[PDB]
């Protein structure tokens, strides 16, 4: 937050959004594009000339689609094989952090080599070897249990994102709830 | 009524059986007559077998915190502790 | 970290201020605690109010005296040499306007990080009727110590002279979760996620304890064994109880 200081016009905007902008091509830290775009950054910049890349990187990280984005770069960033890696962690890192609570509702963290494979949209070979460079890299941490099928990751990435756990945080609030008034009231009554 | 309890002790007593089995061993004339007395008794039917998947119980009239309740299960074990208590006070 | 310790002398000494003054809701009296901040054990032994003035429609208005706090600072200094500036405390509720604009007053004579204490004389809800925070910036950001109360020997004793579980535990634990559900909807139309990230940190970490649910079943089991016992021993004692019961009836019939 600065307001009063450091006076920008829409140049400089452009520039100081490229550094911002390619620091998170590779990082795999602290969230992703989107920090980008909840700073009042794209709104002052174009839309177009390689500055789209945090609307197409979005999407990319749920749709799990490389040709969207390689089609409209150029040669520069697509010869490093490291950028598709790093595509492939952020992309499996919004589901690995709904195994605990956000979305689901039973709550329960459980999670097969099937499931993981689909949303992923790598085979049951390459997931494994995703997970363990994942963790190797301080983003993660957990076992991986190959003989039963079982992926328990323990929650390290913090998420920004809110609304759904409003309705399964009021799960622990009735269920708790209905013990006030039979087995609270039980021994205040005694 | 002793072919009604024979089919008390099949249940727990065989896991799988197949139908001619069923037709011999409760002396029956007919083999689809024999599947008639299985779905009165809820016996699921596959092909030259018959399993049961009731061996597991519930309902029977109505109970309430006794004989291996569901919900209440967690408060019971500490509502046994708090009514020692009280019998010493 | 640091944490906040206030004696009850310092407590009870707020309180008094208030009523003596004639104090309403548009007024809020000023203090100075007066302890050791150097360690990280923040005691405060001293406390003492100033002629503060508030006034609601400016709040860059307020009537403070800085001759009366450095003469007091000196010369109580006679009774005990631990006690320095270390911040200062103030009633009222809530943290208005006014409050925020008179935090960089005290930090001229401040060495260390100074600071702050609220005094609610209703003590409205919850526990914590005193809170500390710590006034530092980078834009000013407060951070909330842990509140904890230690005194001496003869001043814990001396409350239990004038003064001569699970059911609160699980009222205030249930209220936690209806508090923190209207912070977040108040906040979710304020905005159209930094605060709510903390609170998702606290919130996320028969779930997690499936695989320690079939250990906890057998520890439960071997407790029992030792309640199991100790009731026996129990048990023993009331038949024991019965027949001396007998033995004063025999002499009663008898004599």
């Amino acid at each position: 937050t600065l307001e009063p200081s450091t006076s920008i016009t829409l140049a400089e905007r452009q520039q100081l959004a490229y550094d911002l902008s390619i620091s998170a091509l590779l990082g795999d830290k602290i969230y992703n594009f989107g920090e980008l775009l909840h700073h009042p950054i794209m709104e002052t910049i174009v839309n177009d000339s390689n500055y789209d890349w945090l609307f197409q990187l979005l999407n990319a990280l749920t749709v799990g689609d490389f040709d969207k984005f390689d089609s409209l770069i150029k040669v520069q960033i697509s010869k490093i094989p490291i950028l598709a890696q790093h595509e492939s962690f952020l992309r499996q890192k919004i589901c690995l952090m709904t195994l605990i609570e956000t979305v689901f509702v039973k709550n329960i963290r459980m999670l097969s080599f099937e499931d993981i494979s689909k949303a992923t949209h790598l085979p049951k070979d390459n997931v494994e070897h995703l997970v363990m460079r994942a963790i190797s890299l301080g983003l993660l941490k957990g076992s991986i249990d190959q003989v039963n099928e079982l992926v328990t990751i323990s929650w390290v990435q913090p998420r920004i994102i809110s609304g759904d756990q409003i309705t399964k945080m009021k799960d622990r609030l009735v269920e708790w709830n209905d013990q006030v008034e039979k087995l609270g009231k039980k021994m205040e009554a005694r | 009524a002793i072919r009604d309890e024979i089919a008390k002790n099949t249940e727990l007593s065989y896991d799988f059986l197949p139908l001619s089995n069923i037709k011999a061993l409760l002396f029956f004339n007919n083999e689809k007559e024999t599947e008639k007395f299985a779905l009165e008794r809820n016996w699921p039917i596959v092909n030259s077998k018959v399993y049961f998947n009731n061996q597991s119980k519930e309902k029977a009239d109505y109970e309430d915190e006794m004989m291996h309740e569901e919900d209440q299960k967690t408060n019971i074990i500490e509502k046994a502790m708090d009514y020692a208590i009280s019998i010493e006070n | 970290h640091e944490k906040v310790t206030i004696a009850p002398l310092v407590l009870l000494s707020a309180l008094d201020h208030y009523e003596r003054t004639q104090t309403k809701e548009n007024k809020r009296c000023v203090g100075v605690i007066l302890g050791d901040a150097n360690s990280s054990t923040i005691r405060v032994t001293n406390s003492f109010a100033l002629p503060f003035e508030e006034d609601e429609k400016n709040s860059d208005v307020w009537f403070l005296d800085h001759n009366y706090i450095e003469n007091m600072n000196e010369m109580c200094k006679k009774i005990n040499a631990k006690e320095k500036l270390i911040g200062w405390y103030h009633s009222g509720p809530k943290l208005r306007a006014s409050d925020l604009k008179i935090n960089e007053l005290f930090k001229k004579y401040t060495q260390n990080n100074p600071l702050l204490l609220i005094v609610d004389v209703k003590q409205q809800g919850v526990g914590l009727p005193t809170d500390a925070y710590v006034a530092i910036e980078q834009e000013k950001t407060f951070l909330h110590l842990p509140c904890t109360i230690e005194a001496e020997e003869a001043e814990e004793i001396g409350v239990e002279h004038l003064l001569r579980i699970r059911l609160t535990n699980q009222l205030k634990s249930l209220k936690g979760l209806q508090s923190k559900l209207k912070d977040v909807v108040e906040y979710l139309d304020k905005v159209i996620h930094t605060i709510l990230g903390k609170l998702q940190d606290v919130f996320n970490l028969n779930n997690l304890q499936k695989a320690l649910t079939v250990k906890t079943n057998d520890e439960l089991m071997v407790i029992y064994i030792s309640n199991l016992v100790r009731s026996i021993i129990a048990f023993d004692d009331l038949i024991e109880n019965k027949i001396q019961n007998k033995k004063i009836q025999e002499q009663r019939v008898k004599d």
